[PDB]
């Protein structure tokens, strides 16, 4: 495992999206 | 017979259409305003970064799609559960 | 647990419905052509 996982922040954004 | 032809038959195209999924793994459909905004770029640039890291520790094709695999996975996961409050 | 998370993890994904239906289905023609 190299970090297969994101911060935050990036997930807050997206999630934030919704088309 | 075998010397070093492995990132010989994996071509950079291949690899485009790799990271090019990756973001529309994490953000399927952009509208104009966001695909020329700095997150958007941020966004690519973990797509970029995380291919790098692919590349230099997968070894095989196989493991190459398969650290893909696991990893869109487990954002996936990580986006559902967050979809959960966000109604 | 955590030690041998790499080990545990490989484990689940032997039996991952949706992981062993995007893992065939998205490898099945991976694109690439000039």
């Amino acid at each position: 495992d190299a970090g297969n996982i994101l911060p935050s922040d990036i997930m807050d954004f997206v999630l934030k999206n919704t088309p | 017979g075998v010397r070093k032809g492995w990132h010989e038959h994996v071509t950079q195209d291949l690899r485009s259409h790799l990271v090019h999924k990756l973001v529309q793994a994490i953000f399927p459909t952009p509208d104009p305003a966001a695909l020329k905004d700095r997150r958007m770029e941020n966004l690519v640039a973990y797509a970029k970064k995380v291919e790098g890291d692919m590349y230099e520790s997968a070894n095989s094709r196989d493991e190459y799609y398969h650290l893909l695999a696991e990893k869109i996975y487990k954002i996936q996961k990580e986006l559902e559960e967050k979809r959960r409050s966000r109604l | 647990d955590s030690v041998t998370d790499s080990q545990k993890r490989r484990e689940i994904l032997s039996r991952r419905p949706s992981y062993r239906k995007i893992l065939n289905d998205l490898s099945s023609d991976a694109p690439g052509v000039p």
